[PDB]
């Protein structure tokens, strides 16, 4: 998807409906290519349920309750004596 | 592997008439009677036939392969020249060669060289289509005998004729049993311990001399 | 390029008959009816992802053995000089057809007559049996197994494996294929190679034939610690997160950090575990099994008669007069050889080693108590049922448990590079 | 047509399935609530009073129960669950679901059907658990209950509950409660994630091993299931190669080269498996033409779409418009031939037929031969001959040659005569009748019998047939490293052809007459031309008609048709390139030319055996059902094809095919089919293995349920059983078509698969396939082996029962009675009762007496032994005569049952309780067809001194059967009165014994309820997704 996005913007940058240079549908078979997505966490798990939500549910089972001008240096020209200093 | 078409060996003339006294042509006078498969090593030819029909029978000349190592696959054409039989290229080729050796075995002189020591074609692959009662089988026996040095008690004319072949085949197919100790094996060529032949000493592959076979 | 197809049946552990009875056979043929159990074995064993056990088959190494016995028995029927296949039984079993496609219960008239009196340590040549000699493919598929058998029956020890190193093997196609296995376990890989082998038997210097050989080396070179994430073989190396554990799991992986320089040339040797605890190590077994598939089409170097028992010497295609020697080793000890080595390269701490060794100890302790105990159970049975004597697992002796050559072969392997 | 469809596209089984829930099939349930609040332990003692979530039930009594996937959360429901209810409710309905169609009572079930039922039950127990354990995700523990372990998260809301049933070692241990005690004694470190395979930074873990609740059994099942699939896995490159090899180069696809993320793509199966299904395949079609025809038509089209050859009849008409002739003539060779040709379907079909001559033999339709036979005096008939001569050789009919011969012989009658064989197959018999070898006339094989003087033409025609009939050949196809090989009688990769194939060396064709079939046309014409110029035939035609006839024949000979060329150079390839994609792979039998000795005369398949024959190879010859049918084609059409073939102007084979084939290789239907075959075979073996448990087969096999009774099974009960096994399989794999139906014919007790064909000379060829394994089968037999121990957990009790009065205050479990109360056949002074048993009434005060088994007559008192059946066959009479003595008298009977379903009734120990009413009903409701669950009255265990009171019992068991019991007063500190049972440590070995390896199980003697589970996360992409083609 990111590839398509790119090649598609490539088009808009060159004011054409079809991009001449493309980052997708190249002769190359990049079938194994991976992109970072918000689908996985840092422990190789699925973010199907947010880390915070897991942590919550996980602790919720362990709970208990109570019982019942001019510049000769660089040659730049100025206009104010103050602009000079 | 290189598939090379086997060309005609005999070219029939006009006078030919399948006469008793006409010479047998062992089907080698027709279109395609066999297909040859050349390579520079048997291990490969063998593996080649893993994926290739061999029902017709595959012959091999382990002695001096007429042009390099190769296997011969018989076609489905046939020889009718010798009645009342109908021989298949494979059977035919076997037959012609077999007789050729049986002949050489007699004119064998120690100082006189011959083209090949063993002229018999040996059946290497496709024996599962041939029964213990088929000509194709008995020919294997005869071929073996001939290789090992047996001689026909019968006189073999210098020039063959259909009537003769017809007769011979007729004997081969009559009742009786194999009185010798030789039986056909695809595996390799068996050479009796006390056999005169010396092929095993002139080739590096194909023959095996059994010490306990006398 | 192999030309001689011989195999060796198993020998009796001092018994009067092949160490297997009806109760045991019925158990093997439970779901499959063929004696060529490779497939059916690979299922039970379960990707060696946990200790596999049963009532009649307590360990993988047990089923491997039993499988061997069944073949050693039944096969003696069609291999009799006359080559008859369905005229006699072997414990109520008879062959389904000349093409040895399966075993079934004997017809009444055959159960009525006596069984075949199998013998021990026999060596046969496939090409002696017509049906095997006439259909090469059939032969090659089956030999793959008879070999794995032979590789277990040559000595009273564990399954032999063949380790080779040779940069010339690495070709284009090989490189292309190998990369796919990145991430799979040794088992997971072996499993497929086996199947692919059975369908289309490998050639002499074939693509599969080579890669499989390469995998084996990669495994072993890593099992010993010569290669690792910081010193790879062309970036490849097998990883194990829990070395020592009862059920090890090795993963083929990558690393660009370094690639050890390899000496040109071709080098190879044979290895084999000598300690009884192999009956519980799926990798050590599959490793043999694979070198087994290798044998169908390739002729390995001969094995020096002096390394094997009398009975199995001068076996035309296997043991010879001046061959290579077998390098044995104790499983436990190797573990240390493994650690020591890594620690010397500076990738493992002393603390880590201790932590491993410790476990590795606990593991052996377990595996032994069990094996010995089951062993006893067996004798206990054999005394009570003298007509159906057997062995759920290949017999071993107190001596087998020692080190002996473990270190010697540990370096032998390390020398392949 | 139901079959027809299944050949072209069979429902593909649903192999890959995932489970994100717990891998367990047993659940602990509360039977009798906890004793809280109470008069002794203040409520402030029990954990439950603080809302603490416990790993196990907090109750006076808890038992284990079977309930497949009660915790599972899957993607696909295999709708084959096994759900039991707490032992305090009736479960009878699970053991009467099969052969109890004759069982009247609803509360009852027929015992002789028990084994059958139990068996099928186990089968579903397996089927319903065939999933892959999916990996979800974790979260580090933010509390100190565990040392920062990673706890796995289940999906779905209302999840916080699981985290406590999941990990018991996580609970706190403040109490001295039976529960805390257990927990407290477990190793701390074995919880949460255990190990993982992280390969890509920022991707999922390939798999993870983890500790958590589960059951060793179902874990093992799933373990081997994954094991079996793992073997079928293939990778992109293997597929690249495979496909590439099949296409013969015309199509090129690609696989990537780089680190993947592990993909599970099960497709590789053993050749064996392919052959076995190819036989089943053949089976259900043999003899029924209308099933195979549509298959050919399909391939017919496929060809038309890919072949560059086009038939254009105008070719014949053009060359014919230049034939020289006179207008004053009566006949027109030119015209007549056109009107006879009436210038396709039949052509393309005939080719397809070459691939299945195993079951289908194409033949020229009778309608294509002259009605009366024809006469060489009829120009019309001469063209008729022509048409036939040109077509015959394209049919698979092994008798074509003889027909091509006779076809002319029939017209020559009276003109030229030959020596036929006998008086029936005479020289005038319709040529189309010589359909079998036994008919080939002597003179046809021994040409010499045909007089070169009295029958010159006829002879020459024969010499031609002999020397010029096409020579069969072959071509290699397919790629078995991935697809295995369906070939049966031929070698793998071999595809036979009834024609000589000489590959073309160029890509830019040009008319070529150096073809096998081109000569054939030539010869045929030359013959005709000779028949005309025959000194004794030519005088009957006007000198002009001859010239015309000749001219025409020449134009036919020299016609510029491409067909013959195409047939020799391209056709063979096209076929080879298609073969691998067909749903129903080729099935051939050698094409022999004129070697009649080798003509196929029969092909048959077996799927059963005979009497006492157990070896396939022996019963094959006499238990096969012949297969095959003829399909007729139109000679007319076929010829027109051979006469007007034409290639596109600027054709370039190497390009053309590259376009034409590409799309065909974007149809992965092939791969799908493999998976089907895979199942078809699992189904078969699963049948034999189960069937062999209720009946006697020819296969070696385990046996563990022999103690559960079962009726004497007839070939009928056998089939009925099979039918269920069948259904369940389809249901679990979501199949709607056939499977096992082909084999179900009549009796399945001797199923076996094999096929054979036979030559004319009588030589036969057998093919017995090697049965590959079966995971399904092995798994059933596994759970069966476990059932043999954990039987109580499945609601089944083992042994017998003893109906007798036993009153006391004691508190033992009737399911674990005290020894001295039970007696058996070998106990002293016990009376056994057999068949001849009868009863002689009492008189004048005397006592009545029943007859012994040895012929002794005893009074109604003492200890008797009755085999259940005996009572069933006399319920009324017995209940009437004995009940009274059992209740208040001194009679005690032991009914022999073997196995039986049981139901529990708990009671308060401090109050009187008499179980008669319960057992009275049982006895009274026994029938020669049914029995209701045996009822037991057991006491409620207590955790504090309690008074005592009498209790009258009548039924107890013969051996322990209280294994179903998990724990008593689980939340109290100790059980003081009644059966006391602490949490079964044996079941939590990995946790209770520190010296045990994490990966150790205890099957088949004990099912651990907490093990190490391996959860995968492999991807299952569609082939088209990783293997890409290059258009
Ligand atoms: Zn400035």
């Amino acid at each position: 998807d990111e590839a398509d996005e790119a090649t598609q913007k490539q088009a808009k940058d060159t004011d054409k409906s079809k991009a001449q240079v493309t980052y997708s549908d190249t002769g190359i078979n990049n079938a194994n290519e991976l992109s970072r997505s918000g689908n996985v966490d840092n422990e190789g798990g699925s973010n199907q349920k947010p880390m915070s939500t897991r942590i919550a549910e996980a602790t919720s089972a362990i709970v208990s309750k109570h019982p019942a001008y001019q510049c000769h240096v660089c040659s730049a020209v100025l206009f104010s004596p103050l602009d000079l200093d | 592997v290189l598939e090379v078409a086997a060309g005609r060996k005999y070219l029939q003339m006009e006078n030919y008439s399948n006469d008793d006294d006409d010479p047998p042509l062992f089907a080698k006078d027709l279109s395609d009677y066999a297909k040859a498969f050349y390579s520079d090593t048997y291990e490969v030819l063998d593996r080649f036939f893993w994926t290739h029909d061999s029902s017709a029978g595959v012959l091999v000349h382990y002695d001096k392969p007429t042009n390099g190592h190769h296997y011969l696959l018989g076609t489905l054409t046939q020889m009718v020249s010798a009645p009342p039989y109908i021989i298949n290229a494979t059977d035919a080729m076997l037959l012609e060669s077999c007789l050729e050796q049986f002949s050489a075995n007699v004119r064998a002189r120690p100082a006189q060289p011959v083209t090949r020591l063993d002229q018999c074609y040996h059946l290497r692959w496709g024996a599962q289509y041939v029964g213990e009662d088929s000509l194709t089988y008995r020919l294997g026996v005869l071929s073996l005998l001939a290789t090992n040095g047996y001689q026909l008690a019968r006189p073999i004319p210098r020039q063959l004729t259909n009537r003769w072949l017809s007769s011979f085949v007729s004997q081969i197919m009559s009742d009786g049993v194999n009185e010798t100790p030789l039986w056909p094996q695809e595996r390799y060529v068996q050479i009796a311990y006390d056999s005169p032949s010396v092929v095993d000493g002139a080739t590096q592959y194909g023959y095996v001399r059994k010490n306990q076979l006398r | 390029a192999r030309a001689a197809f011989l195999f060796k049946t198993v020998g009796f552990g001092g018994l009067q008959n092949v160490p297997i009875n009806d109760e045991l056979s019925s158990h093997l043929l439970r779901a499959g009816n063929s004696p060529w159990q490779l497939t059916q074995f690979l299922d039970w064993i379960s990707l060696g992802r946990g200790l596999a056990t049963s009532a009649l088959v307590p360990t993988a190494g047990s089923r491997y053995y039993q499988m061997s016995c069944l073949l050693s028995g039944t096969l003696q029927i069609p291999f009799r000089p006359n080559h008859r296949w369905g005229d006699i039984r072997f414990l109520r079993l008879v062959w389904s057809a000349p093409t040895l496609d399966g075993l079934v219960v004997a017809p009444p008239q055959v159960l009525a007559q006596p069984a075949l009196q199998a013998q021990a340590d026999r060596v046969y040549d496939c090409d002696d049996y017509p049906f095997l000699a006439r259909d090469p493919r059939f032969k090659h598929r089956v030999y793959q197994q008879l070999s794995a058998v032979t590789l277990l029956n040559l000595t009273g020890f564990g399954p032999i494996s063949y380790v080779r190193v040779d940069e010339d093997m690495w070709s284009g196609d090989v490189n292309q294929l190998l990369m796919n296995y990145f991430g799979h376990t040794f088992a997971e890989i072996a499993y497929t190679l086996c199947q692919a082998s059975a369908n289309r038997p490998w050639e002499h210097d074939g693509t599969y034939a080579r890669m499989t050989q390469i995998i084996l080396s990669l495994f072993w070179l890593s099992y010993v610690g010569v290669i690792h994430q910081q010193n790879t073989y062309r970036t490849f190396y097998f990883q194990c997160n829990r070395r020592g554990d009862a059920a090890e799991v090795w993963i083929l992986s990558c690393s660009l950090n370094h690639s050890a320089q390899i000496r040109p040339g071709n080098r190879s040797l044979f290895v084999m575990p000598t300690s009884p605890d192999w009956n519980m190590d799926v990798n050590l077994i599959l490793s043999s099994t694979l070198t087994g598939c290798l044998c169908s089409g390739s002729q390995l170097p001969l094995i020096d008669n002096n390394s094997v028992p009398a009975v199995s010497r001068n076996i035309h295609g296997w043991t010879g007069r001046a061959g290579n020697q077998l390098h044995g080793f104790q499983v436990r000890r190797m573990v240390t050889e493994f650690c020591d080595r890594l620690r010397r390269d500076g990738v493992m701490t002393q603390a880590q080693q201790n932590q491993i060794e410790a476990l590795a100890d606990q593991t052996q302790q377990f595996k032994r108590d069990k094996l010995e105990a089951w062993a006893r159970e067996d004798d206990q049975y054999n005394q009570a049922n003298p007509n159906s004597t057997m062995f759920r697992t290949k017999p071993f002796t107190n001596a087998q448990w020692g080190r002996g050559n473990t270190g010697a072969t540990s370096a032998a392997i390390a020398a392949l590079i | 047509n139901k079959k027809t469809a299944q050949l072209l596209h069979a429902d593909t089984p649903r192999l890959v399935t995932w489970d994100a829930g717990l891998c367990t099939s047993f659940k602990i349930v509360p039977i009798v609530p906890a004793q809280v609040p109470q008069d002794v332990l203040a409520y402030t003692f029990f954990t439950s009073s603080y809302a603490i979530q416990s790993p196990f039930p907090e109750a006076a009594v808890s038992r284990i129960v079977v309930h497949t996937r009660w915790a599972s959360n899957v993607d696909f429901d295999r709708d084959s669950s096994v759900i039991m209810a707490p032992p305090t409710e009736n479960n009878i309905h699970l053991f009467k679901q099969l052969l109890n169609t004759e069982t009247l009572s609803v509360r009852g079930a027929n015992p002789l059907m028990f084994r059958a039922n139990v068996l099928h039950m186990l089968l579903e127990f397996v089927l319903d658990n065939l999933y892959l354990n999916r990996h979800t995700g974790f979260s580090q523990d933010h509390t100190p209950f565990t040392e920062g372990a990673n706890l796995r998260s289940l999906p779905g809301p209302d999840a916080e509950k699981w985290y406590s049933i999941m990990y018991p070692t996580r609970m706190g241990t403040p109490n001295v409660s039976k529960i805390c005690n257990f927990v407290a004694s477990c190793v701390r470190n074995r919880v949460g994630r255990f190990d993982r395979a992280q390969m890509m930074n920022g991707a999922m873990s390939e798999w993870v091993d983890v500790f958590e609740t589960s059951d060793a059994l179902t874990v093992s099942i799933r373990g081997r299931w994954m094991a079996r699939l793992a073997r079928m896995n293939i990778n992109p490159t293997e597929i690249e190669w495979a496909l590439t090899e099949c296409a013969q180069g015309y199509v090129t696809v690609t696989s990537p080269y780089a680190p993947s993320v592990n993909r599970l793509m099960p497709y590789r199966i053993s050749n064996a498996e392919r052959q076995i299904s190819q036989i089943i395949r053949i089976m259900n079609i043999g003899n029924n033409a209308t099933v195979i025809q549509p298959v050919l038509q399909d391939i017919s089209v496929l060809l038309q779409r890919i072949s560059p050859l086009q038939i254009d009849p105008t070719i014949i008409s053009n060359t014919m418009s230049t034939v020289s002739e006179s207008t004053t003539q009566t006949l027109s060779p030119a015209s007549s031939i056109l009107g006879k040709l009436r210038p396709f379907s039949s052509f393309r079909v005939a080719l397809a037929g070459w691939l299945y001559n195993g079951v289908v033999t194409t033949v020229i339709d009778d309608s294509s031969y002259p009605k009366d036979g024809g006469s060489v005096t009829s120009l019309e008939n001469l063209w008729d001959f022509f048409i036939l001569a040109l077509a015959l050789p394209l049919t698979t009919d092994p008798c074509a040659p003889v027909k091509a011969f006779m076809t002319l012989a029939n017209m020559m009658v009276g003109f030229e005569t030959i020596p036929m064989d006998n008086q029936i197959y005479t020289q005038s018999r319709r040529a189309s009748a010589f359909s079998t070898p036994h008919t080939w006339p002597r003179c046809f094989m021994n040409i010499q019998l045909i007089s070169p003087i009295d029958a010159p033409i006829l002879r020459q025609w024969a010499e031609i047939i002999h020397r010029y009939w096409p020579n069969p050949s072959q071509i290699r196809y397919g790629a078995p490293n991935v697809f295995g090989s369906a070939n049966l009688f031929t070698p793998p990769e071999v595809l036979l052809l009834p024609i000589d194939h000489q590959p073309a060396n160029v890509t830019t064709p040009t008319l070529d007459f150096t073809n096998e079939l081109t000569n054939w046309r030539a010869r045929v014409c030359e013959l005709m031309k000779n028949l005309v110029d025959n000194q004794r035939y030519q005088p009957g035609w006007t000198q002009s008609l001859v010239s015309s006839m000749r001219g025409t024949l020449d134009k036919l000979k020299l016609i510029k048709s491409m067909t013959p060329m195409y047939l020799q150079q391209l056709a063979p390839v096209e076929l080879a390139v298609i073969a691998p994609m067909l749903p129903f792979p080729p099935f051939q039998v050698p094409y022999v030319r004129l070697d009649r000795d080798r003509v196929p005369t029969m092909v048959g398949v077996t799927r059963q055996s005979r009497d006492t024959i157990t070896q396939p190879a022996l019963s094959l010859s006499t238990t096969n059902t012949t297969v095959g049918v003829p399909l007729a084609l139109d000679a007319r059409a076929i010829t027109v094809a051979l006469l007007s073939g034409k290639y596109p102007p600027d054709l370039v084979t190497n390009v053309w095919y590259a376009d034409a084939i590409y799309p065909m290789y974007a149809d992965t239907e092939v791969f799908s089919n493999l998976q089907r075959d895979m199942i078809t075979c699992e189904a078969v073996q699963t049948l034999v293995t189960l069937v062999a448990q209720i009946s006697e087969t020819q296969y070696p096999v385990d046996r563990y349920l022999d103690w559960i009774p079962s009726l004497r099974a007839s070939a009928a009960t056998a089939a009925t059983f099979a039918e269920w096994v069948n259904t369940s399989m389809k249901t679990a794999f979501d199949l709607s078509d056939m499977l096992l139906e082909p084999l179900l014919s009549g009796d399945p007790r001797m199923t076996q698969l094999a096929i054979q064909y036979q030559q004319y000379n009588g030589r036969t060829f057998n093919v017995i396939p090697e049965m590959p394994g079966s995971v399904i089968a092995d798994c059933v037999q596994l759970t069966a082996e476990v059932f043999n121990h954990e039987y109580n957990l499945f609601g089944i009790a083992r042994g017998d029962i003893i109906i007798g009065r036993v009153q006391s205050t004691h508190l033992w479990s009737p399911l674990a009675p005290p020894p001295d109360l039970v007696f058996d056949r070998d106990t002293p002074g016990v009376h056994i009762f057999g068949r001849d048993c009868r009863i002689s009434f009492g008189m004048n005060g005397a006592a009545p007496m029943i007859r012994d088994e040895t012929g002794m007559m005893v009074p109604f008192e003492g200890n008797w032994i009755f085999p259940l059946a005996l009572w069933q066959m006399n319920t009324r009479y017995f209940n009437q005569q004995f009940d009274a003595w059992i209740k208040t008298g001194e009679l005690r009977i032991r009914i022999e049952m073997g196995a039986y379903p049981y139901m529990l009734h708990y009671y308060d120990p401090r109050q009187y309780a008499n179980a008669w009413n319960l057992t009275s009903a049982w006895l009274e409701e026994i029938t020669p067809t049914s029995i209701p669950s045996v009822p037991f009255m057991v006491p409620i265990s207590s955790d504090h001194d309690i008074s005592s009171a009498p209790a009258v019992q009548y039924i107890i068991s013969t051996e322990y059967n209280d294994r179903s019991l998990f724990c008593t007063n689980s939340s109290s500190p100790q059980t003081i009165a009644g059966p006391d049972k602490h949490i079964p440590v044996e079941r939590y070995n990995i946790l209770t014994n520190p010296d045990a390896p994490p990966t150790q199980i205890q099957l088949p003697e004990v099912v651990d309820l907490y093990n190490v589970v391996t959860r995968y996360a492999y991807e299952t992409p569609p082939i088209t997704a990783v293997v890409m083609g290059v258009p």
